[PDB]
């Protein structure tokens, strides 16, 4: 794409911004590593919604992303 | 005599049709991270 942009700002003050790093390697990992969108659409969807409302439930909002999608995951394929 | 009741509808009323902009690619994970970070604490960018 033409005239594409990828950076956002040069403001590096805050640490929690650098953490964008290590969540967004977790997510292309898990989405490379087990890629369930191409296993079944339905699937995908299912881990995303509850992927959301898994993050919203709980208080510890500041916890780490690894839990996030750790709890979504396992709760996805919950009995 | 008089009127049965006072029926409403549509007046003068306008509409802009607006199917455009989507996302690829980093997407996928975006929706993922674009959550954390939103229900983390707040956006980041």
């Amino acid at each position: 794409m033409d005239n594409s942009a990828s950076k956002n700002s040069a403001i590096s003050s805050s640490i929690f911004c650098e953490k964008y790093k290590q969540t967004k390697e977790q997510a292309l990992t898990f989405f490379q590593e087990h890629p369930q969108y191409m296993r079944s659409k339905e699937d995908e969807e299912q881990l995303m919604t509850e992927f959301k409302k898994v993050l919203l439930e709980p208080g510890s909002k500041n916890l780490s992303i690894y839990q996030t999608l750790l709890a979504a995951h396992e709760r996805l394929q919950a009995l | 005599h008089m009127d049965p009741l006072t029926p409403d509808a549509s007046e003068s009323v306008n509409n802009i049709l607006k199917q455009s902009g989507a996302w690829s690619g980093d997407d996928k994970l975006q929706k993922w991270v674009r959550v954390y970070l939103d229900r983390g604490q707040e956006a980041i960018k």
